[PDB]
């Protein structure tokens, strides 16, 4: 409740000074894979992150080899995505 | 004789300089040195309506129509300064006045034609036509920037004080 | 007319003696 | 139409008025078709209907950022026709504000080239030096650009009493100023790269579409028409002409950096050996008779009143006479009947050539691309539009 | 060093007269630097050359109000000097 | 001379100190002179409730061993 | 080696890069800590540790916890 | 109270609002551009006075004609004029685009830029000195001082 | 009360966020030999009012455009970066949240749409290119400025802001990650499109989605910069900079918090007028090539250096 009594103020906020501005003044074809490369590698890799994102709770895991031993493994793999990606003309626009 | 402006052993020595120049951007720090340097000088700007960016004797400034000191304007329709003017700016057409002398019935410079190249003061004989120094005229209507021998002969006696000092300084030069 | 200390920063910044060659011109 | 679309003509990063209708496969430039003529004014006509002391202020106005440099080449045509040569004073002086005039054009090429890069600071810093400079001009002229000093027989009047001791002061630290320019772009670890290797022009190509100026010195040819064919007394003094290899935009940069420090060279000789003397022709046939004497003496009056309402009264005859005018080759082809109007002057614009190759030096490049090489090419639209 | 310009910062606000002088001056220029008067002209002005200043700021002209009536304490202009001193403020003669 | 960039900075300085110590009063006030307690995990939430039934209605007034 | 020196001098940033990949798989390996860490983190006690029935002859800690037997984290401490 | 007076006032503020912070757009045609070039510089700051150094067709408030406007770009500077806010303003610069200038008689220049977009200021001089733009932009400030909106609204 | 304090910690970053304008058209005015605006009020104080009066009195022109992907994009944009200052944790924060790096690294990542929404509303071919560039250097700083923060958390334990005031009472954690500290300072430069990376705003390259924004949509992205200028900043104040704090005086956290905010902040403005712009490609080559192998490596390190260190952090 506390943040959303701050964010409706913030969205009001905004939403005043939009109306504001409108209120008082009264007196085709761009495309290139490259870019559409790009959004894919950027999900990839922000699957990747969402996959590295639990890292700081699984630190505490008793485990400990078997974390590192996986999220190595993980980074090492999408490093390597990357790594082929650069072979590939893709990462060279 | 030349010169070649960009006309060019890997050691560790060598190679650790130059991979410590490019990991921690070591001349881009100097640049921004540079800037921080002068954020200390003294600023070089002058408060504009207080003081003046200084302008010497020869500046051509707004065009004026100067008269002798007894009080007889100096221009006598000559109209060479109508002949040398670049843009066609000056129009001139005289008649006899009454005294009999010759003096210009009409004398009227476009100012937005004047290209200000200070030819006319070159060329007047009596030197009625003088670029005065005042550069501030700046006006609302366009009709205004358009000057008569009236408006000429008005900003003549407003500047001839300073129009004379310039002239005294710069005469022996021309 | 600036103090050395921040002239100094000036200097020491850029690398070379400005005061030789200052921005402001004089008599 | 792959997405063509008009660079336009208000951009900040088109100097003046440039129409580069481009059609970009999203952010590559496949072509280049430079539009001109939006400051057409039509000089070439008008100077042919005035006389030839009142067709010198147009010659200002053709490539204004070199104002005085570009009154030379129409000074020394018009002198050539007339088989008369300036005095030894003027010559000196129009090499004095020759030069100076170099570095204004070249803080004006070098500083709007980084803003349109994106740097900022070095603009203001020489723009504050450039302004020192036309003080230069205004205590000399009595225009701070524009001015019409340099006229077809010497300069118009001697230098002010005390002029060459500033001139001086000035030159003794602008160097420095050039000096700071390059701590923040000649080594950045940015200015370089958009820079580098872009709009590589190789040396014969250059020659071919008459680039003719620092876009050839740059690709390593040797040119300078002021150290192969000497005018006025550039060739009294001494200087290095800063050759480039690998050229592309940072290697033409450092040479107009390098030009700016040799002017500085030649400055100071001309400051150390300015003759005493007069500063126009003694022929009251072809420079003006001094107020002096036009007051004083009859014959004075009479060439006083046929010159300026009349003219010079030039042989006929044509010639093409060309400087090395900061941006490169600026000629002027004066036909001439032996009226006291020119017949013809085409002007040749260094410009026209290198806007052309605009075309085979951006090729494959990047909207960005296309930015840094109108600026290595210091295209001034008033001497191309002419 | 710093405790020589926060000392003759003083002497520069606690210049203009009262309160007042600097407030005003302040809000008209935006500028404070004390200089010596060198001249009243007829029309309400006031000028003031300071030699250690560089070449642009060395010579100032404070502009006063309704030198012609005009209500110009806040609407100043340049114009307003008059001819007489115009080549003065502009360094075309060093003889004010 | 750079003296003037300063007024500004004031202004700007002065406007982001006020929220860190605005936050860090206006909670020393609500929650009776001790820090807002933070219950990031339940348990907390837990001993911060069971503080609340424990006196009036309000978790921030504390019974001690003389109750 | 001789494109190694490059790489050092040129694109020396994977080399910095790769560098680290491997410090970062190797220290683990070889390290006097690498033990503590599952074990510092499995001693943090979470969970309430439920008493079993002292049927008897046990070396569990019976009554206070204090008790000499069990297990001890001096290792912990001291650490 | 009298609404009259607080109409005065606030307009004095909507004033001073529009005048203290005047964004040009500049053109840059011709060479009257390097003039206003040095405004923008350290002498002559333009950004003292609250000009902006330059921005955009939209975002400008007053368009700064520098230099010849020729007959090809004379439908281009209308359709920037055009391109620009409800408060909006032009300050010709230049004898090249106040009139016609020493290309006046040509076949190629529009003679003066008030025939195609309407002028505020007229400044004069070849190369009008940067200062004379200076005070150009400063007779504008002038100007918008003196607009009284509001009270028009009112009595009307 | 609580109201209160979101006045505070509204208004003051909003006064504040308009001083920072100022405090650029200065510092770059000294930086380049001029005195920048000291005409208007005293020393330029009533500067950055004045326009915003002038800002929001001038037409709205609607295009010929949406009209709502037009005026959404810059209420998202104000409102994102202004909420964004909700769980920041000066002294103690307003609203703490246990994944309190994750709401702000989401928030972020939410404004990239603004950019996109304004481009595509604009109907113009400069705001399109503008766009999709934008929004792809957005997107790509994105994930090496996640990852970034990722081994920061891994060496704090937690992803609430307020546990490094507690993990940064002996050192800052410029000393350990400084490596990274550099590469959040440039990805905190992208992310504001401020100067070195900054082609969004490119004049020279594509005069953009601000283009056919003027008035007060201009104003409220632009309101919407400059905070996020100052919340990342801040954000590297925290994260990086620990201020010194003493549980016995909040302030002098919040007083450092605000010394080491302005001198980052001023650092920013000092990089624009220092730098040329990278070009759109020289910009991804350097997150993709030069920064992500080295974050993603370093990242692996700070997965290892707590283990085989036995520095584990203490959850909570
Ligand atoms: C902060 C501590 C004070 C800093 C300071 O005084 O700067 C000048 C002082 C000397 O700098 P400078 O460039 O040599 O000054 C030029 C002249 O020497 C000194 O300039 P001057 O010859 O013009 O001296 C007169 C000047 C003297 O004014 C001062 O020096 C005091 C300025 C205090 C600023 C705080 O008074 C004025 O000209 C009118 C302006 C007065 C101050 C205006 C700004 C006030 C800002 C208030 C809110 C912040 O700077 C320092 O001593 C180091 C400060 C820390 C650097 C990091
Ligand atoms: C072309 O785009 C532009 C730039 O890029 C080159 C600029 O950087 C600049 C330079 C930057 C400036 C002059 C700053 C202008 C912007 C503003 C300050 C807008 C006003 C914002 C505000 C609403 C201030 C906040 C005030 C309040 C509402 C009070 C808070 C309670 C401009 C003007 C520009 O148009
Ligand atoms: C940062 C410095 C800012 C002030 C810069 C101006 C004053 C100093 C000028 C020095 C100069 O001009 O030469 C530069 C010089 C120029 O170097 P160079 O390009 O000549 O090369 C030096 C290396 N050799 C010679 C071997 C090739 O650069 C340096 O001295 C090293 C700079 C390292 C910068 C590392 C990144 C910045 C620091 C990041 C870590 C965090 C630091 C603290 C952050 C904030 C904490 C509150
Ligand atoms: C948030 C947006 C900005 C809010 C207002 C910020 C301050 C504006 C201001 O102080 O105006 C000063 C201006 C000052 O202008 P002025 O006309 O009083 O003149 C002051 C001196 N010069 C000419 C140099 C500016 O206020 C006015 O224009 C006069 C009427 C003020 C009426 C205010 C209430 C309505
Ligand atoms: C264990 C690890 C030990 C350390 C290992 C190395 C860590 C390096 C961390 C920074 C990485 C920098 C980098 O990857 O370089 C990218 C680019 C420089 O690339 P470049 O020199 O052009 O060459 C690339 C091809 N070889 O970077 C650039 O130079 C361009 C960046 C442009 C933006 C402005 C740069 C200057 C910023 C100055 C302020 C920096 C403040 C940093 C600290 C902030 C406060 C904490
Ligand atoms: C986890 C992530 C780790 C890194 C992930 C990213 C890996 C990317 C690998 C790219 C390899 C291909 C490549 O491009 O490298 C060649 C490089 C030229 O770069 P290029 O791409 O062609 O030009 C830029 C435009 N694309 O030019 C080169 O030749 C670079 C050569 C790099 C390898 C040199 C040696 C690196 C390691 C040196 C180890 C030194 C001692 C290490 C001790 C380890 C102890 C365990
Ligand atoms: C505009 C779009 C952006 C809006 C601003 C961005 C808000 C992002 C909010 C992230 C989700 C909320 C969150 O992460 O924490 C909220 C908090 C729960 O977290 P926590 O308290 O730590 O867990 C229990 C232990 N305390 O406690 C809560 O769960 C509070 C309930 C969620 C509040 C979310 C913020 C309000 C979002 C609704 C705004 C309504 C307007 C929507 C406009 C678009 C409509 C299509
Ligand atoms: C060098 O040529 C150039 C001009 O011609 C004089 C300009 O007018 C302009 C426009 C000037 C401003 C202040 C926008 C630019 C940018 C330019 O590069
Ligand atoms: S030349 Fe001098 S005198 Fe002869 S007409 Fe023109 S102005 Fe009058
Ligand atoms: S007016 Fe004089 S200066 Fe301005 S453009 Fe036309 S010619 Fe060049």
């Amino acid at each position: 409740m506390n943040l959303y009594t701050v964010i409706f103020i913030n969205i009001l906020l905004s939403l005043t000074l939009i109306l504001v501005a409108f209120w008082l003044p009264q007196m085709r074809l761009p495309f290139s894979m490259k870019f559409f490369l790009v959004a894919i590698t950027f999900l990839l890799f922000d699957l990747e992150i969402a996959l590295l994102l639990p890292l700081p709770w699984a630190i505490q895991t008793i485990k400990t080899s078997t974390m590192m031993i996986m999220a190595f493994i993980l980074v090492t793999i999408l490093s390597l995505g990357l790594a082929y990606e650069w072979t590939q003309k893709g990462l060279e626009w | 004789t030349y010169k070649y402006v960009n006309k060019k052993e890997v050691d560790m020595k060598s190679a650790t300089d130059n991979a410590a120049r490019i990991l921690m951007w070591t001349e881009l720090i100097r640049g921004l040195g540079m800037t921080l340097s002068y954020l200390f000088r003294e600023p070089a700007t002058i408060n504009y309506p207080f003081e003046k960016g200084p302008l010497s004797p020869r500046f051509r400034g707004e065009h004026a129509l100067r008269r002798y000191p007894s009080g007889e304007e100096r221009c006598i329709a000559c109209k060479l300064c109508e002949a040398i003017c670049p843009a066609q700016a000056i129009t001139i057409e005289a008649e006899p006045r009454a005294d009999g002398s010759r003096r210009t019935t009409r004398y009227d410079i476009d100012m937005t034609k004047c290209i200000y190249c200070g030819f006319c003061q070159e060329a007047c004989p009596v030197d009625a036509i003088v670029e005065g120094p005042n550069f501030e005229f700046s006006t609302e209507t366009h009709e205004e920037l358009l000057y008569n021998k009236e408006k000429l002969l008005n900003n003549g006696d407003k500047w001839e004080a300073e129009i004379a000092a310039n002239i005294q300084a710069d005469y022996l030069y021309r | 007319s600036a103090t050395r200390v921040i002239q100094k920063l000036r200097n020491w910044a850029s690398g070379q003696d400005l005061q030789a060659k200052l921005q402001l011109r004089y008599q | 139409t792959n997405m063509t679309l008009n660079f336009g003509p208000q951009h900040p990063a088109a100097h003046g008025v440039l129409r580069l209708v481009l059609e970009l496969s999203g952010e590559m430039v496949r072509k280049c078709d430079p539009h001109i003529g939006l400051l057409h004014r039509g000089t070439e006509k008008l100077i042919e209907y005035k006389t030839y002391l009142q067709a010198l202020p147009y010659f200002d106005r053709l490539d204004y950022v070199s104002m005085m440099c570009n009154e030379q080449a129409y000074s020394i045509a018009v002198e050539k026709l007339l088989n008369i040569q300036p005095p030894p004073r003027a010559q000196w002086i129009r090499v004095l504000f020759g030069e100076i005039t170099r570095i204004l054009n070249h803080i004006m090429a070098v500083t709007t080239h980084a803003l349109d890069i994106g740097a900022m600071t070095p603009f203001f810093w020489m723009f504050e030096e450039r302004e020192k400079m036309f003080e230069f001009y205004e205590r000399v002229s009595g225009a701070r650009m524009h001015a019409a000093y340099i006229r077809p027989g010497g300069v118009h009047q001697d230098l002010p009493l005390g002029l060459l001791d500033d001139i001086y002061e000035f030159s003794k630290n602008f160097s420095l100023r050039i000096d700071e320019v390059e701590e923040m772009l000649t080594n950045n670890r940015i200015w370089r790269n958009r820079t580098v290797d872009i709009g590589v022009v190789t040396a014969e190509d250059a020659l071919n579409y008459g680039f003719s100026g620092v876009m050839l010195r740059g690709s390593g040819i040797q040119w300078d028409l002021r150290k192969t064919q000497p005018y006025d007394v550039y060739d009294q003094v001494e200087f290095d002409v800063p050759i480039g290899s690998r050229g592309d935009c940072y290697d033409r940069y450092l040479c107009r950096v390098e030009e700016m420090r040799q002017s500085l060279r030649i400055i100071e000789q001309c400051l150390n050996k300015m003759p005493p003397g007069e500063i126009k022709v003694d022929d009251a046939k072809v420079s003006p008779p001094k107020r002096a004497e036009m007051k004083t003496s009859m014959e004075s009056l009479i060439h006083h009143f046929k010159l300026y309402t009349e003219g010079y009264q030039v042989p006929p005859g044509a010639t093409y006479t060309a400087i090395e005018a900061p941006k490169g080759e600026f000629g002027v082809y004066l036909v001439s009947d032996g009226s006291s109007r020119p017949y013809r002057c085409k002007i040749k614009a260094p410009g026209f050539a290198h806007l052309a190759g605009l075309d085979k030096m951006s090729k494959g490049h990047m909207l960005a691309d296309v930015v840094a090489i109108i600026g290595t090419q210091d295209i001034v639209f008033g001497e191309i539009d002419r | 060093e710093l405790v020589e310009v926060l000392k003759r910062g003083v002497q520069q606000v606690t210049g203009h007269g009262g309160l007042r002088g600097l407030l005003r001056v302040f809000f008209r220029a935006n500028d404070i630097r004390i200089g010596t008067l060198v001249g009243e002209d007829k029309y309400g002005n006031k000028y003031y050359e300071d030699n250690k200043q560089f070449f642009g700021r060395h010579r100032w002209v404070i502009y006063t109000t309704e030198m012609n009536g005009k209500n110009t304490f806040w609407d100043v202009d340049g114009s307003m000097v008059p001819p007489e001193w115009h080549r003065w403020l502009h360094c075309m003669t060093d003889d004010p | 001379m750079w003296f003037e960039i300063l007024p500004g900075l004031a202004i700007m300085g002065v406007c982001l100190v006020i929220p860190g110590v605005s936050t860090a009063y206006i909670h020393k006030f609500t929650n009776g002179g001790k820090e807002k307690r933070v219950a990031r995990v339940q348990y907390q939430w837990y001993l911060m409730e069971r503080d609340r039934r424990i006196s009036g209605v309000n978790r921030y007034y504390v019974s001690k061993g003389l109750e | 080696s001789a494109f190694l020196k490059n790489a050092w001098a040129k694109e020396p940033v994977l080399v910095v890069s790769f560098s680290v990949w491997g410090l970062a798989i190797i220290m683990p390996m070889i390290s006097p800590y690498t033990k503590y860490a599952s074990m510092i983190n499995k001693a943090t006690p979470y969970n309430y540790p439920v008493p079993v029935r002292d049927d008897g002859n046990m070396p569990d800690v019976p009554s206070h916890p204090q008790d000499p037997l069990g297990p001890s984290l001096d290792w912990l401490k001291n650490l | 109270s009298r609404a009259e007076y607080v109409v005065t006032k606030l307009d004095d503020l909507i004033n001073w609002a529009r005048r203290s912070s005047l964004w040009p757009m500049t053109f840059g045609l011709a060479c009257c551009a390097v003039e206003m070039m040095h405004m923008a510089a350290p002498r002559y700051d333009m950004d003292r006075f609250g000009v902006v150094f330059r921005a955009s067709p939209r975002q400008a408030d007053v368009m700064i004609v520098a230099g010849t406007l020729t007959n090809k770009m004379a439908p281009a500077l209308r359709k920037v004029y055009d391109q620009m806010p409800e408060p909006r303003y032009v300050v010709s610069m230049g004898s090249c685009a106040n009139g016609g200038g020493y290309y006046h008689y040509s076949y190629s220049v529009v003679r003066g830029c008030d025939r195609i977009v309407p002028v505020d200021i007229y400044v004069p001089g070849c190369p009008p000195t940067a200062e004379a733009l200076l005070y150009g932009i400063l007779q504008l400030q002038r100007k918008i001082k003196r607009e009284q909106k509001l009270k028009i609204w009112y009595r009307r | 009360m609580f109201f209160i304090n979101i006045l505070t910690l509204l208004v003051p970053i909003l006064i504040a966020m308009a001083f920072l304008t100022l405090v650029e058209r200065k510092i770059l005015g000294y930086m380049q030999l001029r005195k920048g605006p000291n005409i208007v009020g005293p020393y330029g104080i009533l500067q950055p009012f004045a326009d915003a009066m002038k800002l929001f009195m001038k037409e709205p022109m609607r295009p010929l455009t949406s009209m709502s992907l037009f005026i959404i994009a810059p209420t998202l944009s104000l409102t994102l970066a202004l909420s964004l200052w909700v769980p920041l944790p000066m002294p103690h924060p307003l609203i703490n949240l246990n994944l309190g790096i994750l709401f702000i690294l989401a928030t972020s990542s939410l404004s990239v749409y603004s950019i996109l929404w304004s481009g595509w509303a604009s109907n113009s071919k400069y705001s399109l290119f503008g766009a999709l560039r934008a929004v792809a250097q957005t997107i790509s700083y994105e994930v090496t400025m996640a990852i970034i923060l990722l081994s920061v958390l891994l060496m704090n334990g937690s992803y609430s802001l307020q546990t490094l005031i507690t993990t940064q009472e002996h050192m800052w954690l410029l000393l350990p990650a400084w490596p990274m500290a550099m590469m959040w300072f440039i990805s905190t430069l992208a992310e504001t499109n401020r100067a070195p990376f900054d082609l969004t705003e490119g004049e020279s390259e594509l005069v953009g989605f601000n283009v056919e924004y003027a008035a007060g949509p201009f104003a409220l992205f632009f309101m919407a910069e400059y905070t996020n200028i100052i919340l990342m900043n801040a954000l590297t104040t925290i994260i990086f900079l620990g201020p010194l704090y003493y549980i016995n005086l909040p302030e002098l956290y919040s007083t450092n918090f605000m010394m080491e905010a302005l001198l980052l902040s001023s650092t920013f403005l000092w990089i624009r007028a220092s730098y040329p712009r990278f070009r759109y490609d020289q910009l991804m080559h350097l997150l993709w090539k030069n920064f992500l192998p080295l974050t993603l490596a370093l990242c692996m390190w700070h997965i290892s250096l707590p283990i085989f260190t036995a520095g584990v952090p203490p959850y909570m």
